[PDB]
């Protein structure tokens, strides 16, 4: 009757801190329990060893916190695998846990995007864990020339350097041009290697910056218009421009660029800004095909070449990858679970995007033959689409569409999506479904989670408890209970939001009792919620001066910066023209929360096939000790 | 599949205490606990327990008594082994299935399982590398009069741990090996494996 | 360094191990072993860690030439213990096969005597066959009355040994026969 079981991330890693929670469900008492966990399968070393006691205070539940020291021991090469064995009382379950060689994480900057022969490359490489706080270890830095050539190793030490890596590479004279690499890997694991590139080119200052900036963000297959497209050219220093534009259009199919030469147009810029159209009829004359619907998939691009009057500046700048489309929208259900639960209401997240890939706002959508069920994109174009399922076995097919008005249904973006049902313990329909308001959610606020179970009234006041799980960043957050009462369906959680759910975080809930042919079942069901990206922290740097004081050659200037507290600010000014050259690789916080969410060992927006697969799919290990538990996972890599 | 193992080692263990049921008195082995114990069976419970010692718990008196048994009774004064009690299964003893080099065959096999446990049962038993020594003497002198590749194979590796293994000898166990890879020999294919 | 096994005793007498040297061990009433049984000295110290889990005294015994005791040797033997011994097979043990703790010394143990070889070389030299039916074997235990005749047109000289002979100790009086 009691049941003891364990939950570990599907994936473990070395030097990070891992929780393991333990409950003994049906029990009473003081249960003492220790884990060990060993390597596979040789069991060597213990490599962790930890107690703790369930108590009846505590609702038989706990955890145990350990870091897995980076041994010696483990040897591309094989797949690493630990023995987790966990020990309550008399009875023993264990798992057989797949390691990862991912240490943490290591960010380069470099101050410039793009360098001449001869200048020095300074760079600061953070090193952090998968907590992203700084530790002190040891990193291996390969420079690697175009040709792919690694010029200069090193091995430095980031103790004692809070977590920031000064360091600088000298570019000879005589040097190969192209995309340079710097490559960057933890002692321990060389397995996880981080770049960053910087171009080598023998170049001077623009002093301004030309845009090339269409009208649209694509271009309409029918429109007999043309692409109208808007120069504004304006020096660096903010002042507008004066002076004579070339402006010639292409055709881009895959890498193969065709330039239409009847295209090719001066024009006059006036204040800083000009205009050219590219007619329709030159686009279908440029191209020998007739038929203008192969144009679509293929994409433009725009040159301008803007000369100043005093002729003593030249600016060439270009705009490419404008998609020839025939629908302004395109639709994704990359963020919505494929798997519902028969009765319940299932929820889609509609992902509604422009032909450039970026989000798109304010864009009516709609199920076909649900009227009624018409929902609007948020900021990020992400709408919430609530559907009513019937309690049935036939797979749940979805066909979405956009419903813009103003935009006809020819040019209304359209996907066909399928989800499958919720297979359960001896087909008993016993279902629990967690559902959690769509939206934009911030740091230090409060998100109720909405717990609704359905299943048959005879085993209805069983259920006493749901255990709730948080996974972020790859480990266990946060772990506890919900008291729930005989009769009450639908309870609410009060779950505080702080800085430790950036930028996401999952929520697997569970619940088990003993029904049916007096079988043990477990019931779970998880939701992915996306949190405001930002820093955990804050760092703002602005004027510390009077704004009628105007910034002059050599002048003193008081800089603010307001921060956190004890916290080591790095600084570095860049001339704006670098960036009208090149502006790739640059470091952002976009970028950093990219990098961490690309390494999560989740897979599924939510629930799955079966209680297994719900654990499996949010990157969880489930092992009771009557034998209910997850498959096991071999794949450091999610499937395809 | 990383799971399986757990009942892969259930089995062993199983297996293990199963085979301590048959262990007479003498610490010896025999298919029935009446039956005469067997030299051949003896020295193969040895090595297949030597081979597991790594994998779950063994207990070192078994182990290294079924050794001391086989030193102080089945080892003629030349020093070589003799199997007073045939097993029953003659098929799983492989290529000593009437082999006319007995003799020299079954020295070579019960060294080899001596040797492989050697490390584990010299504290205990203080007879064993003499014995070591004795049999390995007798397989160095008649080596050279074998004719049967398995012989001539298995004598072969049980001088090589010993580091005993050259000249004319080393010269004949290479020699034996047709085609440069293999040791066969007319009859059944499990034997030239 | 010899490990410390809580809940148990070691087996094996020595302190000090050098690398890939075993440890064994056994635990006491009420436990039994953890997975592995004995302990492998590595680099990093003992591998398997001896782990038991939930269900005038005199020193070694002697050893003698071509036998052995027949119980499992210990470190320490408690006063008025006894151990036996035993030879090897067709060996003859000889004197008091018990010997006994008395006083933090052991009493005088055996030897084994040698066995003969009937040697095929000195069988033709002295041209003698066994006369009972043999290919070889049957060989001398230190005791044992082998016998020969002559061969067929020979015949045992003036001072030839009996045909009857008794090994004795790696000893044996092989007889001869002339003409
Ligand atoms: C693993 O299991 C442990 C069990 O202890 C969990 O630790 C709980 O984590 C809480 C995080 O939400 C922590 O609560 C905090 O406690 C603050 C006090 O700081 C303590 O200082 C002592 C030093 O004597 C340390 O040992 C403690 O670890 C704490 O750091 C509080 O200011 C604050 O609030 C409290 O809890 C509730 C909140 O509603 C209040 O009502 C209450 O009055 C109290 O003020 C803060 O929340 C704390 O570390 C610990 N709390 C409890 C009750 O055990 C881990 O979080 C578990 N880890 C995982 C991954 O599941
Ligand atoms: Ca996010």
């Amino acid at each position: 009757s009691p049941m003891y079981s364990i939950i570990t991330p599907n994936i473990l890693r070395l030097e990070s801190e891992e929780t393991m929670v333990l409950e003994a469900h049906d029990a009473q008492g003081d249960v003492p329990v220790t884990v060990t966990v060993h390597d596979f399968p040789g069991k060597k070393l213990v490599l962790s060893s930890e107690k703790t006691v369930l108590t009846p205070a505590t609702n038989h539940m706990g955890n145990v916190t350990f870091t897995i020291p980076a041994n010696r021991e483990f040897k591309k090469g094989r797949n690493k695998f630990v023995t987790v064995q966990a020990t309550f009382g008399t009875q023993v379950v264990e798992k057989v846990v797949l390691v990862s060689l991912q240490s943490g994480y290591l960010f380069i900057q470099t101050d410039k995007t793009i360098y001449t022969p001869g200048s020095t490359v300074l760079y600061r490489i953070f090193t952090v864990n998968h907590k992203l706080l700084p530790v002190g270890r040891t990193v291996m830095v390969n420079i690697e020339n175009p040709e792919g050539i690694p010029v200069k190793q090193d091995s430095l030490s980031s103790q004692n350097q809070l977590g920031v890596l000064p360091l600088s590479w000298d570019i000879p004279e005589l040097v190969n041009m192209g995309q340079w690499k710097i490559r960057a890997y933890y002692e321990n694991s060389p397995q996880q290697v981080f770049s960053t590139e910087f171009e080598v080119k023998e170049y001077v200052l623009p002093s301004f910056e030309v845009i090339v900036e269409p009208t649209e963000k694509f271009y309409y297959i029918y429109n007999e218009k043309g692409l109208e497209v808007t120069i504004t050219a304006r020096f660096l220093y903010g002042k507008k421009v004066e002076g004579t534009a070339f402006v010639i259009f292409g055709i881009q199919d895959g890498e193969q660029r065709i330039s239409l030469p009847e295209s090719l147009k001066r024009i006059p810029i006036e204040d800083g800004s000009g205009e050219v159209v590219l007619s329709r009829k030159v686009l279908l004359d440029g191209v020998q095909n007739p038929r203008a619907e192969d144009l679509v998939g293929k994409s433009l691009y725009v040159s301008a070449t803007v000369i100043l009057h005093s002729g003593s500046d030249m600016v060439q700048a270009e705009r490419s990858g404008i998609p020839i489309v025939t629908s302004p929208y395109q639709i994704h259900f990359t963020k919505t679970p494929k798997y519902f639960k028969p009765g319940m209401p299932f929820d889609l997240m509609v992902f509604v995007t422009n032909p450039d890939g970026s989000p798109a706002y304010r864009v009516p959508v709609a199920v076909q033959g649900e009227d009624t069920v018409q929902s609007l994109t948020q900021g990020d174009g992400v709408a919430k689409l609530s559907i009513n399922t019937h309690p049935s076995q036939k797979p749940l097919s979805i066909t979405v569409r956009t419903k813009k008005q103003e935009l006809s249904e020819a040019e209304q973006a359209t996907r066909t999506m399928q989800a499958l049902p919720y297979s359960t313990v001896g087909n008993s329909n016993n279902y629990l479904h967690l559902s959690v308001l769509r939206t934009e959610l911030r740091p230090g606020e409060t998100l109720n989670v909405n717990f609704l179970l359905r299943m048959d009234r005879a085993h209805e006041a069983k259920i006493r408890y749901y255990t709730y799980l948080i996974m972020n960043k790859g480990r266990l957050l946060k772990a506890g209970r919900q008291v729930r009462e005989p009769g009450q369906d639908l309870v609410v959680l009060p779950l505080s939001i702080t800085t430790d759910f950036i930028p996401s975080f999952r929520l697997v809930a569970y619940y088990t009792l003993i029904g049916a042919s007096g079988q043990r079942e477990v019931v779970a069901d998880s939701v992915w919620v996306d949190v405001k990206d930002s820093c955990v922290g804050s760092l703002v740097v602005k004027s510390g001066q009077s704004e009628d004081r105007q910034p002059v050659p050599g002048q003193q200037m008081t800089l603010k910066i307001e921060g956190d507290h004890g916290a080591r600010v790095v600084l570095v000014a860049v001339d704006k023209g670098v960036f009208v050259l090149n502006k790739k690789n640059k470091l952002t916080q976009s970028k950093i929360w990219d990098v961490v969410e690309k390494a999560d060992i989740g897979c599924t927006p939510g629930s799955g096939k079966d209680y297994a697969g719900v654990f499996s799919d949010a990157g969880l290990t489930f092992t009771s000790s009557s034998g209910q538990q997850t498959a096991q996972r071999a794949e450091l890599q999610c499937p395809q | 599949g990383l799971e399986k193992r757990q009942g892969a080692l259930e089995l062993i263990k199983k297996g293990y205490t199963q085979q301590l049921a048959f262990r007479q008195p003498s610490s010896a082995f025999a298919a029935f606990v009446k039956r005469a114990p067997s030299t051949w069976l003896t020295a193969y419970v040895v090595k297949v327990f030597s081979l597991a010692v790594n994998l779950i718990a063994i207990d070192s008196q078994v182990l290294c008594g079924a050794v001391k048994w086989l030193i102080l009774e089945k080892q003629k004064p030349d020093g070589v082994f003799q199997e007073d009690a045939p097993v029953i299964h003659q098929e799983m003893i492989g290529g000593l299935r009437n082999n006319n080099e007995k003799d020299m065959a079954l020295t070579a096999f019960v060294l080899i399982s001596l040797q492989e446990a050697k490390d584990i049962c010299e504290e205990q038993v203080n007879s064993l590398p003499g014995s070591i020594t004795k049999a390995g003497d007798f397989l160095e002198a008649n080596y050279m009069n074998l004719q049967r590749s398995y012989t001539v194979a298995i004598a072969g590796y049980a001088l090589a741990q010993m580091g005993r293994l050259k000249g004319p000898l080393l010269n004949k166990f290479l020699t034996t090996a047709k085609d440069k890879n293999r040791w066969e020999d007319p009859g059944k294919q499990l034997y030239n494996v | 360094k010899s490990p410390d096994v809580i809940n148990g005793s070691p087996i094996s007498q020595k302190i000090i191990y050098k690398e890939n040297e075993r440890f064994q061990y056994k635990c006491n009433m009420g436990y039994e072993y953890s997975e592995r049984g004995d302990a492998v000295c590595t680099e990093s110290g003992w591998r398997p860690l001896p782990s038991c889990e939930e269900k005038g005294k005199c020193g070694p015994p002697p050893p003698i030439d071509n036998g052995d005791i027949t119980s499992f040797p210990l470190s320490v033997y408690a006063p008025a213990s006894s151990v036996e011994y035993q030879c090897q097979n067709l060996y003859q043990l000889e004197g008091n096969k018990r010997i006994t703790c008395r006083n933090g010394q052991w009493s005088e143990p055996p030897k084994c005597l040698h066995p003969c070889v009937i040697s095929r070389e000195i069988m033709e030299n002295y041209n003698i066959a066994l006369r009972w039916t043999a290919k070889q074997k049957l060989y001398s235990r230190t005791g044992e009355s082998v016998e020969f005749v002559c061969k067929r047109g020979y015949r045992l000289s003036s001072r030839s040994h009996t045909l009857r002979t008794t090994c004795w100790d790696g000893k044996l009086e092989y007889p001869t026969c002339a003409k």
